[PDB]
Formats: structure tokens, C-alpha cells, sequence
């Protein structure tokens, strides 16, 4: 992680209203089985 | 600002209610008894917030 300041706009206030208590980051696979480059 | 749509039967003692009433077991959802020819109390409102 680079060192520094990063200011951070807010973007979109969605009222969504519902219980979130669990959550899971999606990824893209690339077919050439399947291979993906260098990511964090 | 929360909207409860779960089915699941609520269980109060340690039998599972296996998504039947039974023992310890009782229906969340119940009826309202909207009717014309009562009081006030069975008077249905429309609330708009």
C-alpha cells in the first residue's frame, strides 16, 4: 500500500433500508481452464 | 426503515421447528380482520409515511 493522502468524494447515498450483516468481493476470470493476471 | 420479508417460523424452545408450527413453535405472520361492521379497532387505516 502506497504512503499519501487520498481524499474520498462521496459518490452515490443509496437508501437500500435492508439488513446486511455478511458480504463476498466478486471476481473476472480470463479463458485461454481459466487465468487471471496479478491482482490485490 | 426495515422490511422483514422471512418466512421462517420462529422457534422458542430447542426442538427444531423444521419449518412447521409444533411444540415451541408459532406462525410470525398473522391475519388482520378487516371488517366493515366493527368498531374502529377493526378499521383499516391507510398510512402513507
Amino acid at each position: 500500500l502506497p504512503q499519501g493522502f487520498s481524499a474520498l468524494e462521496p459518490l452515490v447515498d443509496l437508501p437500500i433500508g435492508i439488513n446486511i450483516t455478511r458480504f463476498q468481493t466478486l471476481l473476472a476470470l480470463h479463458r485461454s481452464g481459466w487465468t487471471a493476471g496479478a491482482a490485490a | 426503515f426495515e422490511r422483514d420479508i422471512s418466512t421462517e417460523i420462529y422457534q422458542a424452545g430447542n426442538k427444531p421447528c423444521n419449518g412447521v408450527a409444533g411444540f415451541n413453535c408459532y406462525f410470525p405472520l398473522r391475519s388482520y380482520s378487516f371488517r366493515p361492521t366493527y368498531g374502529v379497532g377493526h378499521q383499516p387505516y391507510r398510512v402513507v409515511v
